[PDB]
């Protein structure tokens, strides 16, 4: 018998990552970052 | 140096974030 409860929500089902298509005017979404534009490779050095 | 805090600039990197959610008012070291 299971009994769910409901505080920082922590347990829930997985997400399904789609494919990455670049060089095109697309609608992107990276963990909630929404927008429209063209994606391309970058040589920048983000911090870890 | 051992006497006091040295004069300089140093950032403090994040380590971890914990999803707890408990009220806190005081503390004490161990």
């Amino acid at each position: 018998v299971l009994s769910f409860e409901l505080a920082p929500a922590t347990v829930c089902g997985p997400k399904k990552s789609t494919n990455l298509v670049k060089n095109k005017c697309v609608n992107f979404n990276f963990n909630g970052l929404t927008g429209t534009g063209v994606l391309t490779e970058s040589n920048k050095k983000f911090l870890p | 140096l051992v006497r006091d805090l040295p004069q300089g600039f140093s950032a403090l990197e994040p380590l971890v974030d914990l999803p707890i959610g408990i009220n806190i008012t005081r503390f004490q070291t161990l």
